[PDB]
RNA sequence: GAUGGGGAAGCUCCGUUUCAAAGGCCUGAUUUUAUGCAGGCCACCAUCGAAAGGGAAUCCGGUUAAGAUUCCGGAACCUGG
RNA sequence: AGCUUAUCACCCCGGAAUUGGUUUAUCCGGAGAUGGGGUCUUAUGGCUGGAAGAGGCCAGCACCUUUGCUGGCUCCGGUGCGCUUGUGACGGCCCGUGAAAAUCCACAGGAAGGAAUAGUUUUCAUGCCAGGUCGUACUGAGGUCUCCAAG
């Protein structure tokens, strides 16, 4: 068989992912959270879709529609931005940090999971940045946080917390150690 | 001027396959044939089907290479790419797990009208309303169908609207010449604007689909004749008769759903439009009475149900071998009488029409030669071998009918 | 030689090959399906 | 139901129902519609035109045969004498002694209107050997001399016959005797068989043909290259080779009436030759492949040709080298083809015991094609083992033909 | 000698099939969760470079101050449809 | 343009030393010679048509004249250590084995198609239409190349 050039690059990229021994800052994803916790996690962070730019349109029309010819509490959603997250953390406003584990440049979000490590910050690495995207009107999101939340949401996610402390932090807490990638 | 290439000129340039016309195109094939079914378009026979192809004898379909070359320029085929992207983009939205943009994304959809399509097919209405012959045949065929996976039931309620339609201006202007009960259906003829028109309505009894029959290619076609029917109802009736569309009576429909509703308001020339005035006909439960009240209501009767109820009445149609009322009144009719009166149009007796006998057969509307063989070339020896064995499978079926006539009438 | 012109369609070739291909193809993807049921069940 | 569809008059079984509630729905309704719509826009439209006519407009206006009289209708004398087929037939100019040819290796000669075996010569002694039997023979066209050829196998014997007298026989005899492939002197044995000279050959004679004078006459063997054709004389016994070449295989060859030149007919072609010249003159393509026997008119202006592929064609020498009229009636292959001398008739004898007779009136002076109409189909004959009437000769001055079947007798037609 | 590539501060040079996604044809009832195109066949490379190389087919007679296998008369042939 | 004309080569019969056949030149034959018989290619010739109606050689009769007409003959042969050129079969000279492509044809193959008011197929015969641009005059003779060549 005979391949093109950008097939055969891509290729031979994800046999380099593998062959070669990788920095534990690195391989510290990959080591990531699993199928059950991963739908656990989205099953609340769907709740908290940003307003779409058709919604928050159509919303705002209707405040002009009716205030203008004839009290809201501040409302929740998840946040989303790399600037805007390592913001919220490190002022501790940050509850649940999901990180994503396929990031065009790596060196972008290696701090991150450490970062969140020492600041207190419960993070879970979830796998896929198109993922993150979908629960955010993004195509793609890098990382996505819950600072506040709804009193009905409050108590699934502290246990979100606590299920992804013990099922991600105690099972991976040899991959500060560990340099990845010594595949025969 | 330099030698010419062989196979590119003559019928080369004149004709292309199938392949080249999807290529030419950069149209998948079902929309090629999409457009194909839409356009009125169709394979057209060489004289030389090899000079057609570049050479070869081979298995191949011959379109017309400027029929083609003119279909390229189109509304639809546009409109056939703008479905797809709008395909992709609704995917995008469903398979994000967002709702409200996909929801969105239906509102903002328009999608290909069928209209300026047939003045470049049928540019005059007498045109139109020769192809009403094989346009009124799918959309009676298909109001008569269950619902299925394949075909929606908003597909069979609009296609049975314009057959009702139809139904109703044929009744109302009083346009019926010819009837015809057969085992496939019902066939009518209708002079509409005085052209003749033919067309087929099946029983209304379940209809057992096939799974071997395509419905994508019918689906199709009835997309096309639908659009045809708009058009044409609207031009019959905003020209001789009524306001388009009319209404229909709500507890009318829940009763019957067939063309007693239906109520048409409207701001002779033949013996069967001035039949069965001062009329009424009292339908019984046993016959189909859309089949029948059609042609009552057509010739200048007037119906009364059974069916309506779960005085003026003159006639009772009924097919039972005992009948049980028997009064002085009325008159009473096996349905035959009225396909035999709308056929000859002069009132046939009804003494041969009676409950509990045997109907009438029910007729459609519609040596020195061996010597001289001799001096004729090949040519016409085949020809005239040929008209004498086409004649001959003619007469000897002849003599199979009435060998197998007198053989029945002796029992 | 007082001939009527008119137009023909010629026979539609490959009708009963494809009509009888059609009807064993239909039958095997009903038949592919219930397959699909049964192991499905197995999950 | 055994039918394949699509290829099927109804589809639908007619069925007869007594009330109008018994009408089942038809189930194959959906079909029916959905193969139309696929015949609308699948299959390929054509302008044709349907050539609404009468049959009766396709015969060509022909004289009826009534008007065309006389011409044979019925047989009158069957010849029963012979254990062998009748391969050939040849009648004197002056009309009664009608010689045939068998492979019980007997030539006997007849009469015309008796029948009777007024003469019996017997040439082969071991006769049922199949390697050579009688192939043709022929009467001297000469006005009293009564010079018989007889063809078997690779040797002509020019038999003077015991039948006539002294005044005729003697100048047929001293015509022969005159002149002193080889020409022998009769041994004994040949000179019982009354024969007066031998001709021998390397290779089988099959046919063979005078002059209208009787001094030359043409044999033609299959098989012998390049000397397929050779001219003989009596006169001289002068053997010539007329051409340095032949074209394949040569299966007749036969003189012009009056003028002086020989038409050499090949399997595939019929040649004029003149020999005032000694070149080729004309060539005919018969539309035919294969050419069993040749017959010229009687004023020497056109032609017919026999063919083994069931062909009869008029070849006029005026109009083209094509077939004036190609005719394919005949069930088997046409053996041979006559004409008659004096009236306007031809005959057609082919190997399904069936002769046809034809009128054809030649116009000379006017430039007008000559036109050629049918008569009658005899019949009667027997066929044996896939073989009818071998040969058929013409009566001299009236309308009689004679034929010669396969059922090892020959029969004369009277009009 | 372009193209792909690779040099060169560069003007431009190397290279001619090279680790190029280099394209042109066929099959089909319309492609089974319903009208969004599926399957197959073939594997070298633009182009320029010959009025003496390879190449479809025209001759004779006549005609001007000066044109002829070209014009005229006659008679031909080749190629494509 | 229509017939016709052949060396070579091949096919059948035939089986050869007592060695035969054969060239100008000694090669050919039981892997089939001489011989007997045939097939093929149209080289190149012949006859026929074009075509004698054209061209040539004469002759006679009219003329201010842009005035030509009217008759003939235009045929039958031969020959070569000749020159020019074309073609055929051979024989040497080499391990020197003898440009490419456009274009055209052919074979093997067996897909597909083909009948009862024109079945399928036109490498058969006849008939219809069309063929663009540019060069084209003349010269071309210590001093560029080339063709024709009388006694």
């Amino acid at each position: 068989v005979k391949w093109p050039e950008y097939v055969r690059v891509q290729r031979q990229k994800k046999i380099l992912s593998i062959r070669l021994k990788v920095p534990p800052t690195i391989a510290q994803f990959q080591y990531t959270l699993d199928r059950n916790t991963a739908a656990e996690t989205f099953k609340l962070f769907n709740k908290y879709r940003p307003e779409t730019a058709a919604e928050k349109k159509e919303r705002l029309t209707k405040e002009a529609a009716a205030v203008a010819e004839g009290a809201s509490p501040k409302p929740y959603a998840v946040k989303y931005g790399l600037n805007h997250v390592v913001a919220l953390i490190e002022n501790k406003k940050a509850k649940l940090v999901l990180i994503a584990n396929d990031v065009d440049p790596i060196e972008l979000v290696v701090f991150l999971p450490a970062l969140c490590k020492k600041m207190g910050v419960p993070y879970a690495i979830v796998k896929g940045k198109a993922r993150l995207g979908t629960l955010v009107n993004q195509k793609t999101s890098a990382v996505a946080a819950l600072t506040e939340v709804r009193a009905e949401d409050e108590a699934a996610l502290a246990k979100l917390v606590s299920t992804i402390d013990a099922n991600f932090a105690d099972k991976y807490d040899e991959v500060k150690k560990h340099w990845g990638g010594g595949i025969l | 001027m330099r030698i010419k290439k062989k196979n590119t000129r003559g019928n080369a340039r004149n004709f292309i396959t199938r392949s080249q016309a999807v290529r030419k195109l950069q149209v998948s094939l079902a929309d090629f044939r999409r457009l194909c079914i839409f356009k009125g378009i169709y394979p057209r026979e060489p004289r030389n089907k090899k000079k057609a192809n570049k050479g070869s004898t081979a298995p191949t379909t011959f379109y017309y290479a400027k029929d083609i070359q003119y279909l390229m320029h189109e509304p639809v085929l546009a409109k056939f790419r703008e479905h797809k992207t709008f395909a992709r983009k609704l995917t995008r939205a469903l398979g994000r797990g967002e709702v409200s943009s996909a929801k969105r994304l239906e509102e903002n959809r328009d999608s290909y009208t069928l209209d300026h399509i047939i003045k470049e097919r049928y540019p005059s209405f007498p045109d139109a309303i020769r192809d009403i012959d094989d346009a009124l045949n799918m959309l009676f065929l298909f109001s008569n169908l269950p619902s299925t996976n394949q075909v929606s039931s908003k597909i069979i309620n609009d296609a049975q609207k314009i057959c009702n339609q139809w139904l109703a201006y044929v009744a109302k202007e009083r346009l019926v010449r010819k009837v015809f009960v057969s085992i496939k259906g019902v066939y009518y003829q209708a002079n509409i604007k005085g052209e003749e028109v033919r067309w087929l309505v099946p029983f209304k009894f379940p209809e057992n689909i096939p799974s071997d029959v395509d419905f994508r290619i019918m689906l199709t076609f009835l997309e096309f004749y639908s659009t045809l029917l708009h058009f044409v109802l609207y031009k019959l009736y905003t020209d001789s008769g009524l306001i388009y569309p009319p209404k229909l009576d709500l507890k009318k429909d829940k009763i019957i759903s067939g063309l007693s509703s239906y109520i048409l308001e409207s701001r002779y020339d033949s013996p069967v439009a001035s039949l069965f005035s001062a009329f009424v006909f009292y339908v019984s439960r046993e016959v189909p009475i859309d089949i029948l009240e059609f042609l009552i209501l057509s010739c200048g009767g007037n119906v009364i149900s059974e069916a309506a109820m779960d005085s003026k009445v003159t006639h009772q149609i009924v097919d039972r071998p005992v009948l049980k009322n028997k009064v002085a009144g009325r008159t009473y009719i096996q349905p035959q009488w009225i396909f035999d009166c709308i056929n000859k149009g002069e009132l046939v007796p009804a003494n041969k029409y009676l409950p509990g006998e045997a109907l009438p057969p029910h007729l459609s509307p519609w040596e020195e030669k061996k010597l001289k063989m001799i001096m004729m070339s090949n040519k016409q020896k085949k020809l005239y071998k040929k008209m004498k064995y086409s004649n001959a499978k003619k007469e000897e079926q002849a003599e199979n009918l009435k060998k197998k006539k007198k053989q029945i009438a002796k029992q | 030689l007082n001939s009527n012109p008119e137009i023909l369609l010629r026979k539609r070739r490959n009708a009963d090959r494809t009509r009888i291909e059609r009807q064993e193809l239909a039958k095997k993807k009903r038949e592919e399906q219930i397959k699909k049921k049964r192991s499905n069940k197995n999950k | 139901e055994n039918t394949e569809y699509s290829e099927r008059e109804r589809n639908f079984i007619p069925q007869k129902y007594s009330a109008l509630r018994k009408v089942p729905g038809y189930g194959e309704s959906i079909r029916e519609r959905f193969e139309r719509s696929l015949d609308l826009y699948l299959a390929p439209r054509v302008r044709k035109n349907k050539l609404n006519i009468d049959p009766n407009s396709l015969i060509p206006e022909l004289p009826s045969p009534k008007d065309l009289r006389p011409f044979p209708i019925r047989c009158s004398t069957i010849y029963a004498g012979h254990k062998g087929k009748v391969r050939t037939l040849s009648i004197d100019p002056s009309g009664l002694w009608l010689a045939t040819g068998s492979d019980d290796g007997t030539v006997r000669v007849w009469e015309i209107l008796t029948g009777r075996e007024v003469y019996r010569t017997t040439l082969i002694d071991d006769e049922e050997n199949p390697d050579y039997h009688i192939e043709c023979i022929e009467w001297n066209p000469d006005a009293n001399n009564g010079i018989l050829a007889v063809a078997v196998g690779e040797n002509i014997h020019l038999i003077v016959p015991p039948i006539f007298g002294y005044d005729i026989e003697n100048n047929g005899k001293t015509k022969i005797e005159d002149g002193f492939a080889q020409w022998n002197k009769p041994s004994q044995k040949q000179l019982e068989k009354d024969i007066c000279i031998t001709i021998s050959c390397k290779k089988t004679v099959k046919k063979l043909s005078w002059h209208r004078k009787g001094d030359y006459f043409v044999t033609v063997q299959p098989d012998s290259g390049n000397t397929s054709v050779l001219i003989h004389q009596v006169s001289k016994h002068l053997t010539q080779s007329p051409f340095k070449k032949s074209k394949g295989i040569i299966m007749d060859a036969k003189f012009h009436p009056f003028k002086p030149q020989l038409f050499v007919c090949s399997q595939r072609y019929v040649r004029i030759y003149d020999l005032s010249q000694q070149i080729l003159v004309k060539k005919l393509l018969p539309g035919a492949r294969w050419l069993s026997k040749i017959d010229i008119h009687p004023r020497g202006d056109n032609l017919i040709a026999s063919s083994f592929d069931k062909r009869v064609l008029w070849h006029d020498l005026d109009l083209a080298s094509t077939p004036y009229k190609t005719l394919r009636y005949h069930e088997k292959a046409v053996r041979s083809v006559n004409f008659h001398k004096k009236l306007p008739l031809f005959s057609s004898a082919a190997d399904d015991g069936t002769i046809h007779v034809f009128h054809a009136t030649v116009y000379d002076d006017m430039m007008k094609n000559p036109m050629i109409v049918p008569l009658k189909k005899l019949t009667g004959h027997k066929v044996i083992n896939s073989l009818g009437v071998l040969d058929a000769i013409w009566h001299p001055r009236e309308a009689w033909l004679f034929s010669a079947g396969a059922d090892n007798t020959a029969r004369l037609w009277t009009t």
